[PDB]
């Protein structure tokens, strides 16, 4: 259990995961989720990821 | 290879292509009388570009300086940046000139002097075997520089017709028409020459000159010495692709090159924000390049007047965002991702539009190895605001009988007034009508 | 233990300073595991001091910045005088005696632009899926490679930064050639505002693309170089993650398959032809915008074949920059 918390943070990324799929902290996920209704009314494409990836990084 | 040779003119031309030279000593590592750093080489890798090459390690400029007026060469042999230029390549001692108020004067003056004005600026051409063009660094205001100006962009075109033109000409100043009066029209006598005599030009307003000069520099009278402050800095921003060595639009061929639409569209706004000395106290902590790119298409670091409500209908084409110095590269693709998600620049509908950014080392010195440069050459369609501007302060003129019969005395016996009118009306339709 | 004598090999390739090494040869564990970790130590020690020994006083650093900047051109104040100078000799098929005044050509542009150091910097030699040569010229340059720096990198690395430069070259005659575009119409018969537009419009596509495909070689550059000097203890895993920085070349530029050489050889052909309008002197300029439209429309097919590859991170970064080129 040592060696994780040297150079891993396994149980960090336990509570790290409960912040995005389970929504632990809202700002997190309200300023996604602010940016990305203009892209969710249309339906999806072909050109539907590229515009998410950097929708994610500048809602970070 | 790739020298140009500058042709600084007039009484506003001359002293901001004065310090201009005086620049550029301080970040090459050189004196104007000496070789005292070993800074010049190895920090630099390429010096003869805008100097003459050396002869005993001593880059003399590729300059020459005419004006009626000896004032303004008269404070230069004082400073001791003057013994760097040489008192025969344009003048020797006691140079003079005309009485002299004229825009007629110096149009007069280039045929009488046709001959000398022809032979000792004809030396530094064949210097070089490739030669990359002519800089007019001239002036609009007064009629000392736009009288002798208009004259060799006509002469030069045809003997030099192979060669690059391009002028960093500065506009003068609007507020009140008391000392001078004759603005109206000598301006767009030589703004005629700009566009069928001239490829290309870097309009610098000087209505925009104090908007910027109390902005952040804290003056309480303006005066004409800060006038070379915030034009001499961008002047050796622009060839830091050429200066120091780049790889992609290294010439100014190639950067004028990718900007132009079409002749008689040139004018390139300009933009530069670092201008403040207590911005370096937290410049330590890695400001980085995703912060600085922001405030270039905001309309704040502008140098042209134009209207704030005109920008819907009008579209940007080409904009140029030159980084300098320490850049950290790889966030710089970062910096133009965040670019296509604001549409902060109008783009044009008929065709694509281009958001080019470039980057070089700097000098080797602290102020500029420390802190970012941002540097914007960009080309919006907003520019017939001044160019309604200037005609609708002309055609009124006309209208109250002001300099009619005390212009037409010497060497105009003809009407070329709206000669100069419809070509800059024919300026404004093409540039509403570019974006069908 | 083979790849430790391995290692104690090239430090003969050296000369003797390093031969018979001053610790190793004091201790000695014969009971259980632990003599696998005397080869483990002897396998770090000798090839260490090597590696610094290089950094010292044969420059790798410097040698192998030097054959970066030589095949990816990133230093570019002296191709305007290299370049520009061999493309006035190169324009015509060669006979036998060109490549001789070539290198003579170089070294006098090497010392106007002036070099860092120029008898170190003059080390350039004038060489003239499945790919051949689809140029006009097999015009290259080749470094002094001398053992033992042949391990660091190879003679076939050397051939991988050759095809590398010539891939660079192409494109980059191109613009020279475009540049020669916009000196000739500085001054047609009636398409005088028609041709104006698709001088900008070519042009633009090309100082866009090119800017970029020097530059993406170059964020991972550095990228490696400082990963280079972080993880280095032996030398296998430090030359592994060095081929990694080849294998980043391999990932800027093998992306483009031979359909997409022929699509961006018809650039060269159509610029060539246009030259030779503006000297001459409607329909050409229509034939020459039809042919700028057929490329944009093959454009938008390699968008299309990059979008259904394997989809892996190399997938997402081509698909990324030509979604990006598309958005111009």
């Amino acid at each position: 259990l040592d060696v994780l918390n040297k150079n891993y943070n396994l149980l960090e990324h336990m509570q790290a995961m409960r912040r995005y799929l389970l929504l632990g902290q809202g700002d997190f996920i309200r300023h996604l989720m602010d940016l990305l209704k203009p892209e969710l009314v249309r339906p999806a494409t072909t050109l539907y990821q590229h515009n998410l990836t950097g929708i994610l990084e500048t809602a970070v | 290879p790739r020298e140009i040779i500058t042709l600084q003119l007039g009484q506003c031309g001359n002293q901001i292509g004065f310090e201009f030279w005086k620049q550029l000593c301080a970040e090459h590592g050189i004196s104007p009388e000496g070789i005292v750093e070993e800074f010049a080489t190895e920090g630099t890798d390429r010096k003869d570009v805008f100097f003459y090459q050396a002869d005993d390690e001593h880059y003399i400029p590729r300059a020459v300086l005419l004006d009626l007026e000896p004032r303004v060469i008269h404070s230069i042999l004082n400073s001791p940046y003057a013994n760097l230029y040489n008192p025969e390549n344009i003048y020797l001692s006691e140079h003079g000139g005309g009485a002299g108020n004229n825009w007629a004067s110096g149009f007069s003056q280039g045929e009488k002097i046709h001959e000398d004005i022809f032979d000792i600026i004809d030396r530094e051409a064949d210097g070089s075997d490739s030669l990359e063009g002519f800089v007019l660094c001239h002036s609009i205001a007064g009629g000392t520089g736009s009288g002798l100006g208009s004259y060799l962009l006509e002469r030069l075109n045809d003997r030099y017709p192979k060669k690059l033109v391009q002028t960093y000409s500065v506009f003068p100043n609007q507020d009140e028409m008391s000392h001078v009066v004759v603005q109206p029209y000598n301006s767009l006598l030589t703004l005629k020459r700009l566009t069928q005599n001239a490829d290309c030009v870097v309009v610098l307003d000087n209505t925009a000159l104090n908007r910027i000069a109390t902005d952040r520099l804290h003056i309480q009278n303006p005066s004409f010495s800060q006038i070379n402050q915030l034009v001499s800095t961008i002047m050796s921003a622009s060839t830091t692709t050429l200066r120091y060595p780049g790889y992609m639009n290294n010439d100014l061929i190639g950067l004028i090159a990718s900007l132009i639409p079409t002749p008689r569209l040139h004018f390139l706004m300009t933009g530069y924000t670092p201008l403040t000395t207590d911005q370096s106290v937290a410049s330590v902590r890695k400001t980085t390049v995703l912060d600085v790119m922001r405030r270039l298409l905001q309309p704040k670091n502008v140098m042209v007047s134009t209207g704030r409500d005109r920008q819907t209908n009008h579209c940007y084409i080409a904009i140029l965002n030159i980084i300098q110095g320490e850049v950290d590269p790889t966030q710089v693709h970062k910096s133009l991702q965040r670019i296509r998600e604001r549409k902060l620049a109008n783009f044009i509908p008929w065709g694509p539009a281009s958001i080019q950014v470039a980057l070089s080392r700097k000098s080797p010195y602290l102020p500029s190895a420390h802190r970012v440069s941002g540097l914007m050459m960009a080309n919006h369609t907003n520019i017939s605001s001044l160019f309604e501007r200037t005609c609708r302060q002309y055609d009124k003129l006309r209208k109250r009988e002001a300099f009619l019969e005390q212009f037409r005395k010497e060497d105009i016996f003809k009407d070329n007034f709206d000669e100069l009118d419809n070509s800059r009306e024919i300026v404004q339709q093409l540039i509403d009508e570019y974006h069908a | 233990i083979l790849s430790t004598g391995k290692y104690l090999n090239v430090v003969r390739e050296c000369g003797h300073d390093v031969t018979c090494p001053d610790a190793k040869e004091i201790t000695y564990t014969l009971k259980e595991q632990a003599y696998v970790e005397r080869i483990e130590k002897a396998y770090n020690y000798a090839s260490k001091v090597l590696l610094d020994f290089l950094m010292e006083e044969e420059e790798l650093v410097a040698h192998l910045r030097s054959i970066k900047h030589y095949f990816l051109m990133d230093q570019g104040d002296f191709f305007v005088h290299f370049m520009d100078l061999t493309e006035e000799e190169l324009k015509k098929p060669v006979d036998d005696i060109i490549p001789t005044r070539l290198e003579a050509l170089l070294e006098l542009a090497l010392r106007m632009s002036t070099a860092n150091t120029d008898p170190f910097k003059d080390d350039l030699k004038i060489e003239l899926t499945e790919l051949a040569l689809s140029g006009l010229e097999s015009f290259s340059f080749d470094y002094i490679v001398k053992w033992p720096l042949s391990l660091i990198i190879n003679r076939k690395a050397l051939t991988r930064y050759q095809m590398l430069f010539r891939h660079m070259f192409y494109c980059k005659h191109v613009e020279r050639l475009l540049c020669n575009v916009w000196i000739s119409n500085k001054t047609s018969a009636k398409w005088f505002a028609g041709a104006f537009t698709l001088r900008q419009r070519m042009l633009n596509f090309v100082q866009n693309i090119q800017y970029y495909m020097m530059f993406e070689v170059m964020e991972p550059t550095w990228h490696i170089l400082e990963k280079n000097l972080k993880s280095a203890s032996n030398i296998d895993d430090v030359l592994s993650h060095h081929t990694s920085f080849l294998d980043n070349c391999l990932k800027d530029c093998m992306l483009t398959n031979p359909e997409l050489l022929k699509i961006f050889s018809k650039l060269m052909s159509v610029c060539v032809m246009f030259t030779n309008c503006l000297q001459r002197f409607e329909s050409t300029i229509n034939n020459f915008d039809s042919n700028f439209s057929a490329h944009l429309m093959d454009l938008l097919d390699k968008l299309s074949m990059y979008s259904t590859s394997d989809c892996e991170h190399s997938m997402i970064n081509i698909i990324y920059r030509l979604d990006f080129n598309g958005f111009y």
